[PDB]
């Protein structure tokens, strides 16, 4: 993407380091930032036998998809809606991760701006 | 597999067939015993192409040491018959 | 495969072998028959322009330069007929080419399943045994005085004589044995 | 877990019967290539049941059929890992092999040793299923080396050809 | 059967089932056919066999070995006493091997049973395997092909003397 | 039986790509004496052209025909 | 050049013998002298011998020699979802929370 | 695994572009698809690499079957330079050959 | 040329069906495993189709 | 096995079966491709919209003013 | 036995009459015959034949030893078993040995060098790290239940 | 252009200058070589086709080759500075190298065990 040809072939101080995210304190810019909410209990994910990769903030939608698949058997085409719900939740989660990358890119821009004024 | 076995008359027909499609030979004066050099007036370079056309026709190679001696259509027919164990 | 090679190749033999190789590697490059026919005729014209070279020393030099040219324009992976040396079916049936002397060990219960085949086989064995002494004598008689020798064998000159050393040629396994 | 376990074990039994028949005098009174294709065909059909029960409940199994030898504090047991990877590979491999074995009847019709060719393909399939269902590395190494030997024998099938043996 | 205390198994917890679709479940019908064609005749054959067994009921006993003096109580060069003590130690060493096998068997069964939860729900079996492995290493590690009660004792005394030295410095 | 070969007089390079090759050779004073030996590959049932779309789109017509009939069912069962 | 007149003669004599040897390889009508039900039924009878009978033996071994020994058949646990009922006990799993719903 | 797979998937794709034996082209196709399985394993996607084993088994076996169908009919000829026009003279084998090639190349909704 | 034997046509036909439908049937029956990334620019989503067609 | 007769230098005679079976499977491939692409086009063209990062307001991202 | 000492390999030939007797022993011409250098490595008078594999013998000739592509009676190369057609091939190649070695190791070196480049300039998407609940699944990953973890808190952005 | 021969990729005959030499000295050698081959071929074939042969054909060339590569080796060995240096290096060289690999590695492993920093966690079989 464009982000790669900026970090290389250009300056990098204003571009995020993909492993060093979030670099800045979480409250910076958010007054009462709300903690992310998790619908599914630890017991529910354990009982549904979700893999640790699958035990993220969308596990509640995964649990209904698995539940529907077991009930709808042998009709394996009957879970289209639940699959869509799980996919969409994972899509929003992915955008959330895109926001964090953009947030750091802008904060590093601000750091470079306000550092120039200081000296 | 699905191909029929070769026959002495079948080989002869296809050997003369290939030669009848060679513009440097008049079909009418061609017989099984027509010597390529003497009777038909072809040089040695021509005889190389006649053998090369025979290999393509039957899908198998004739080594150079054996090909250089095949100077009439009956020699070619005999050679193919002995290679492929044709006997009648 | 049927004729033994000579001590050396004459200049004509070497030229005609290069001609066959050159066309065959051209065919591998061209693939399409119309394209191959076009370049096959162009190739023959190059061998013709020097056909009547009477210098010899120039003819030998022309052979050198063509062979050097062939090696550079060689197809890396030329077409090979399936049954030819290097072909995919080469020696594919050798595991099925059982020699005839194996039948001498067949059990009588095995031989009893082909009573007619093993009667004819006896006639061929009787024919072989009677002819051997004459065959040996003919080769001894026809040895040249000067040591120069070749692998070519003589025919049977007299009547009722079989050509010397015929058994391994006549009775060899079929190309497609089974 | 009795029907599931029986199905996994029955697949191996069905694939051994062509091998067993080869050792008897019965092989020359039957159409062996046809018999072996049917054994594999049925074995694929049987393999569809454990495939269905897994697609339903997604339950995974560790099955031990035989205790081979104990080396002090190490027990070697013939045991089977019947999980997602093993159940689905068995059904796919048996289906493909069913096509290959039927095709071999037409393709190798002229080979005088068609029966041995069919037998070798069956042995390869058995060693490949040992390889993909093994629960321990030693059992896996049996299948790992088994397919190597069967591929060697099948690559060099026309053994009078120098290039095949190379 | 077997001892549920030696080879513990958690109780099963199988759901309802609660099918939604109207299609028939092929596994359900195949199991009913299987339970009739296959399971039922096999049970009759087994019940016949068990009936024959009860008419010829014989018994066998687990052998009991009384303890003999340990190698610690044998005078050196006393081959009669060393022999009995050494034979006792070989019997115990063998039984230790099977205790290791039981603990590994529990560990393997629990991992399979727990599946994706094994990293959390196998803590007790993994800790017992860790403890019982430590104890095994202390008794038997590095004795060599000629392991024996005398070498085991020498290995223990070497460890005890080091433990004592470390404690004394404390 | 005994295979009967087609009459050899029919293999004529007129209208085939081999005629184009004969034109090019005739410019420089050459001709191909074997051109009729190849003529069977270019005439008869082997005459024509095989375009890559025709190989890929084999069966597209009835595949698309069946597609709308099946689509007609779904817009009626619902 | 072509065959010498001697090479021509030899190949003719071998050709006569070889073609006679090859003719001799043919079998007579009596050779080899060997000493002396609908479809789907054939599919049925194969099933009984090569599915039913082995399945009786395999089921017997699995039921009475493997299922009677500890840890020989170990399954992973079935998935339990919110709202199920467990047959062994009868307990009902509490439902999940509310998210609340969302729309694509 | 990622870099080993990627090197194999490219190296054996280059080799296949100029091969003339029909069985050698399909062989190098296999090594190139195995390289892609190794790349998938290097990305920490074990279940995707396994799902490619199962799908690959179908169209690759068909490709070999269809070439064996052609090799058998053309008298054990494996060189593609002596084939041609198989789409018309062997309609069934050609149709399955094209189906298999479209599945290999990622034609949508095939295996 | 003869491609009419049932021992040739039926085995190939069985694998032609697998080469059309097997992927779909397997994909919708296997349990969910790795979470796929279904958010990306259009040129990353259609990269496989574009380079295949270009080839 | 139908015993097709061999042919010399001419296009052979094709049986109805090999033509119909070859044509049926090709048609089945194209029915499936069209039927699936009609119902699951997003699987090829993508389903969820890809957001444009630059058009996210500083208020969404919690960027304090300089 | 048939092999007398005069028919078997011997010591290095020291005189031109011994060279001639050795050549006759091995069915060679005196001008063609030559032994290995006198190094005391055990070759004796065995002929030093050219180092060509049997791949280069005429594959159309009808050799007496068919697979070996040798005729009966002709001297056998010292390393025949290394040069059989199942083993080492010395036959001419369309490309020079030096050119193949340069291209092969040129290709390998280039790809290895430039995997390293791809390592220090990786490809990634403009996305933040994946987030997991419950202190990053501390209990599920096997963490000790007794000891309290270090809290890991994720926010809504 | 030009082809450069190597020991494992030899010169083709067609590119060999000695294949195009027609001097009567060479042609006499080539004819002499064929006479040897032809006489050997005749002797072989007379044995091969003889209908009274009951056993395989003895092969004196093969016996010489196997003899040359076994019994004839030691009588024709001469200790030279090159033999002696090669024998000592090949015979003892690898032995000394591998001694230091195993000795160095095993010394370190023992060093860690004495002072407790070798992680023997589940190792109970050896
Ligand atoms: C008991 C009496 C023995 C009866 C022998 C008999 O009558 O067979 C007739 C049968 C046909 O007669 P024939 O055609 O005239 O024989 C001519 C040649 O021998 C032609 O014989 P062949 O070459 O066709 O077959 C012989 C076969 C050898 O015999 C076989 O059939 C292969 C058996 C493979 C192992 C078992 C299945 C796996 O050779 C092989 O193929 C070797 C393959 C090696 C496979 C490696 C796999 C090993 C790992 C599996 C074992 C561990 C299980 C782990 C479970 C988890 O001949 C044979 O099978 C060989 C007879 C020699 C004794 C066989 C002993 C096998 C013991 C098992
Ligand atoms: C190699 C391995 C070989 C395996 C061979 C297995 C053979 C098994 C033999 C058991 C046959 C038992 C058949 C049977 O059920 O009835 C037996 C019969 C018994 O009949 P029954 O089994 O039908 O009895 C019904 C059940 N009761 C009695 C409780 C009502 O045996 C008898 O002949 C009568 C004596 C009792
Ligand atoms: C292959 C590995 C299994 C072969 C051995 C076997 O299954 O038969 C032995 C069986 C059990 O007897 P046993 O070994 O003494 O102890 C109980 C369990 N091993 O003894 C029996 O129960 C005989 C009946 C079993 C027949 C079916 C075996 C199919 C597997
Ligand atoms: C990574 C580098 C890979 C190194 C592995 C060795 C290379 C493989 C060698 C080989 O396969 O030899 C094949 C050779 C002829 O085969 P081929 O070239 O295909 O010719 C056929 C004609 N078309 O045929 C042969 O000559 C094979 C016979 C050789 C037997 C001697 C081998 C001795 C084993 C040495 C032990 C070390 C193993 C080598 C690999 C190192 C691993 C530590
Ligand atoms: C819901 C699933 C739907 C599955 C659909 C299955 C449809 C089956 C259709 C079978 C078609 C058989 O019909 C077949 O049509 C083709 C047209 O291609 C004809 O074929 C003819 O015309 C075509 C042009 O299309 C030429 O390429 C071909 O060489 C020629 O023979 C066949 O002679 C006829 O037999
Ligand atoms: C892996 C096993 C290792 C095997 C041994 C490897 C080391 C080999 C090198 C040994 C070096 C000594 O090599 C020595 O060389 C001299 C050189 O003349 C030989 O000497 C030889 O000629 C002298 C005359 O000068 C004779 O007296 C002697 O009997 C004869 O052998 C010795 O016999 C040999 O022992
Ligand atoms: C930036 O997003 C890095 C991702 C890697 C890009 C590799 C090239 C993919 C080719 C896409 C086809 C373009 C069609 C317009």
């Amino acid at each position: 993407g464009a982000h790669l040809t900026r970090r290389y072939l250009w300056d990098a101080s204003v571009e995020p380091d993909p492993e060093k995210i979030p670099s800045f304190p979480p409250d910076l810019g958010f007054p009462e930032r709300k903690e992310r909410v998790m619908v599914a209990t630890q017991q529910e994910m354990m009982d549904a036998q979700l893999t640790l990769q699958q035990r993220d903030y969308c596990a509640h939608y995964l649990i209904r998809l698995l539940k529907c698949k077991r009930d709808s058997f042998p009709n394996f085409l009957a879970c289209k809606h639940e699959q869509h719900d799980w996919d969409y939740c994972e899509h929003l989660d992915y955008v959330k991760r895109m926001k964090e990358f953009e947030r750091e890119r802008r904060l590093l821009q601000r750091k470079k701006r306000r550092a120039l004024k200081e000296a | 597999s699905d191909a029929p076995p070769l026959t002495l008359d079948g080989i002869k027909d296809r050997v003369l067939y290939v030669l009848k499609l060679y513009d440097k030979i008049d079909p009418e004066k061609l017989s099984v015993n027509s010597h390529f050099m003497k009777d038909l007036g072809l040089d040695s370079l021509d005889q190389v192409e006649i053998i090369m056309a025979m290999e393509d026709e039957f899908g198998f190679e004739i080594p150079d040491i054996d090909a250089e001696k095949l100077m009439c259509p009956q020699e070619i027919v005999d050679y193919i018959a002995d290679k492929k164990d044709v006997y009648e | 495969a049927f004729c033994a090679p000579p001590a050396y190749l004459t200049h004509q033999q070497k030229v005609l072998r290069l001609y066959k190789r050159a066309l065959r590697h051209l065919e591998s490059w061209c693939i399409h028959r119309d394209k191959y026919r076009y370049f096959a005729c162009l190739m023959r014209a190059r061998f013709e322009e020097h056909k009547n070279e009477k210098d010899m020393m120039r003819a030998t030099q022309l052979l050198r330069e063509a062979e050097e040219e062939f090696w550079q324009n060689q197809h890396p992976q030329p077409y090979i007929f399936p049954d030819s040396p290097g072909g995919t079916s080469f020696e594919r049936y050798e595991c099925y080419k059982v020699p005839e002397w194996c039948l001498d060990y067949w059990h009588p219960s095995e031989k009893a399943m082909y009573p007619d085949y093993f009667s004819k086989r006896e006639q061929w064995k009787k024919l072989r045994m009677e002819s051997w002494d004459r065959e040996v004598k003919q080769l001894q008689e026809e040895t040249s005085p000067d040591g120069i020798m070749t692998e070519a064998l003589p025919p049977a000159r007299r009547e009722g004589d079989l050509p010397p050393l015929w058994w391994h040629i006549v009775t060899r396994p079929r190309e497609r044995p089974t | 877990m009795n029907i599931f376990t029986t199905s996994i074990l029955l697949i191996f039994i069905l694939l051994l019967s062509p091998i067993l028949i080869s050792m008897s005098n019965l092989i020359k009174h039957i159409n062996f290539p046809l018999y072996t294709t049917t054994s594999i065909k049925f074995s694929f059909i049987i393999s569809l049941l454990p495939l269905l029960m897994f697609f339903h409940n997604n339950m995974e199994y560790m099955i031990t059929t035989w205790h081979w030898v104990t080396m002090n504090s190490m027990e070697l047991k013939m045991s089977f890992k019947t999980d997602f990877f093993s159940i689905l590979f068995t059904s796919v491999a048996l289906f493909v092999t069913w096509s290959i074995m039927q095709f071999s009847s037409w393709y190798m019709h002229s080979d005088p040793n068609i029966n041995r060719f069919i037998k070798y393909l069956t042995l390869f399939l058995i060693t490949m299923l040992i390889l993909t269902s093994a629960n321990n590395m030693f059992q896996l190494f049996i299948g790992w080396e088994g397919v190597g030997i069967m591929s060697f024998l099948l690559i060099g099938w026309w053994y009078g050809r120098t290039d095949a043996n190379t | 059967s077997w001892d549920k205390d030696v080879y513990p198994e958690p109780p099963s917890r199988t759901p309802a089932p609660s099918p939604q679709t109207s299609l028939p479940n092929p596994i359900t019908y195949l199991t009913k056919a299987y339970d009739l064609v296959v399971d039922w005749p096999v049970t009759l054959v087994r019940e016949f066999i068990e009936r024959q067994h009860a008419k010829n009921r014989t018994y066998y006993y687990h052998r009991q070995y009384r303890r003999v003096p340990d190698i610690t109580e044998c005078k050196e060069g006393d081959v009669l006493c060393i022999y009995e003590a050494e034979m006792q130690w070989r019997r115990d060493f063998k039984v230790d091997q099977e205790i290791m096998n039981i603990i590994q068997e529990r560990l393997k069964a629990c991992q399979q049973r727990e599946g994706e939860n094994y990293q959390q729900n196998c803590a007790k079996e993994l800790e017992q395997f860790t403890k019982v492995t430590k104890a095994y290493q202390d008794r038997y590690l590095d004795l060599g092909a000629y392991y024996s009660a005398r070498k085991c004792l020498a290995k223990q005394k070497q460890r005890m003397l080091e433990e004592r030295k470390a404690a004394r410095q404390e | 039986g005994k295979m009967e070969l087609p009459d050899y007089r029919q293999w004529k390079i007129e209208g085939t790509p081999l005629e184009t090759v004969q034109k090019k050779l005739a410019a420089r004073g050459l001709r191909d004496p074997w051109a009729r030996n190849e003529a069977w590959r270019y005439m008869g049932g082997f005459a024509g052209n095989i375009t890559f779309p025709s190989v890929i789109l084999k069966g597209f017509k009835w595949g698309f025909a069946a597609f709308v009939v099946a689509l007609g069912a779904e817009y009626f069962l619902d | 050049s072509g065959y010498t007149p001697d090479e021509k003669l030899r190949l003719q004599q071998l050709r006569e013998l070889r073609r006679r040897w090859l003719k001799d390889q043919e079998l007579s009508p009596r050779e080899p002298v060997l000493p002396p039900v609908f479809k789907a039924y054939r599919s049925s009878l194969f099933a009984v011998s090569h599915v039913l009978i082995p399945m009786w033996f395999v089921h017997y071994y699995v039921k009475y020699h493997m299922a009677t020994k500890p840890y020989t058949i170990v399954s992973s646990k079935p998935r339990i979802f919110p709202g199920d009922t467990i047959l062994e006990t009868g307990e009902v799993i509490p439902p999940m929370r509310d998210f609340p719903d969302q729309h694509h | 695994m990622l870099c080993l797979g990627a090197l194999t998937t490219l190296f054996t794709a280059i080799c296949a572009l100029t091969q003339n034996d029909i069985k050698k082209i399909i062989a190098f196709s296999t090594s190139s698809q195995l390289g892609l399985m190794m790349v998938t394993l290097g990305m920490n996607q074990p279940h995707l690499a396994f799902l490619h084993i199962c799908t690959h088994a179908f169209f690759k076996a068909m490709l070999f079957m269809c070439s064996g169908s052609i090799i058998h009919s053309l008298a054990d000829e494996q060189d593609i330079r002596k084939m041609g026009n198989i789409t018309k003279i062997m309609p069934f084998t050609s149709s399955c050959l094209v189906i298999g090639s479209l599945a290999l190349t990622g034609m949508p909704f095939l295996t | 040329i003869n491609e009419n034997d049932p021992d040739l046509m039926n085995p190939i036909k069985r694998l032609a069906f697998g080469s059309i439908f097997a992927g779909f049937v397997i994909s919708y029956n296997i349990p969910p495993t790795s979470i796929p990334v279904l958010t990306m620019p259009w040129f990353l989503k259609t990269t496989a189709l574009i380079i295949s067609v270009l080839g | 096995g139908v015993h097709i007769q061999p042919r010399y230098r001419e296009f052979p005679q094709l049986t109805r079966s090999q033509v119909i079976q070859g044509e049926f499977l090709s048609s089945l491939m194209w029915f499936w491709i069209l039927w699936r692409f009609w119902h699951d086009s997003d699987a090829v063209l993508g389903h969820f919209s890809y957001p444009d990062p630059s058009q996210w307001t500083d208020e969404e991202l919690g960027i304090p003013p300089d | 036995f048939h092999m007398t000492k005069d028919m078997l390999p011997g010591s290095y030939p020291r005189t031109p009459e011994e060279r001639a007797a050795a050549a006759k022993k091995y069915n060679m011409r005196v001008e063609d015959y030559e032994p290995y250098p006198d190094d005391g490595m055990g070759y004796g008078d065995y002929p030093m034949l050219p180092n060509r594999s049997q791949h280069e013998r005429d594959p159309w000739y009808q050799w007496d030893h068919s697979e070996l592509r040798m005729n009966w009676g002709e001297p056998i190369h010292w390393d025949l078993d290394m040069y059989i057609r199942n083993r080492v091939d010395t036959s001419p190649t369309p490309v020079s040995w030096d050119v193949m070695c340069k291209h092969l190791f040129g290709f390998v070196a280039f790809m290895v060098f430039m995997f390293w480049v791809g390592h220090v300039f990786p490809s990634y998407q403009p996305v933040g790290p994946k987030q997991y609940p419950y202190n990053n699944l501390y209990l599920e990953r096997g963490g000790d239940p007794t000891k309290e973890p270090e809290p890991v808190v994720h926010y809504d952005i | 252009s030009k082809y450069k021969p190597a020991p494992l990729a030899t010169l083709p005959s067609t590119l060999d200058p000695a294949e195009y030499d027609v001097s009567p000295e060479t042609r006499r050698a080539q004819v002499e070589r064929l006479s040897i081959r032809a006489r050997l071929k005749r002797e072989y074939l007379l044995q091969y086709n003889d209908p009274k042969r009951v056993s395989h054909i003895e092969d004196p060339a093969l016996i010489r080759w196997t003899y040359a590569r076994s019994a004839n080796i030691y009588p024709n060995f001469r200790p030279t500075p090159k033999n002696s240096l090669l024998g000592a290096v090949a015979g003892f060289g690898p032995l000394i190298f591998w001694y230091y690999v195993f000795k160095t590695d095993r010394d370190r492993k023992e060093r860690l065990i004495q002072e407790g920093k070798l992680d023997r966690k589940f190792n109970i079989s050896y």
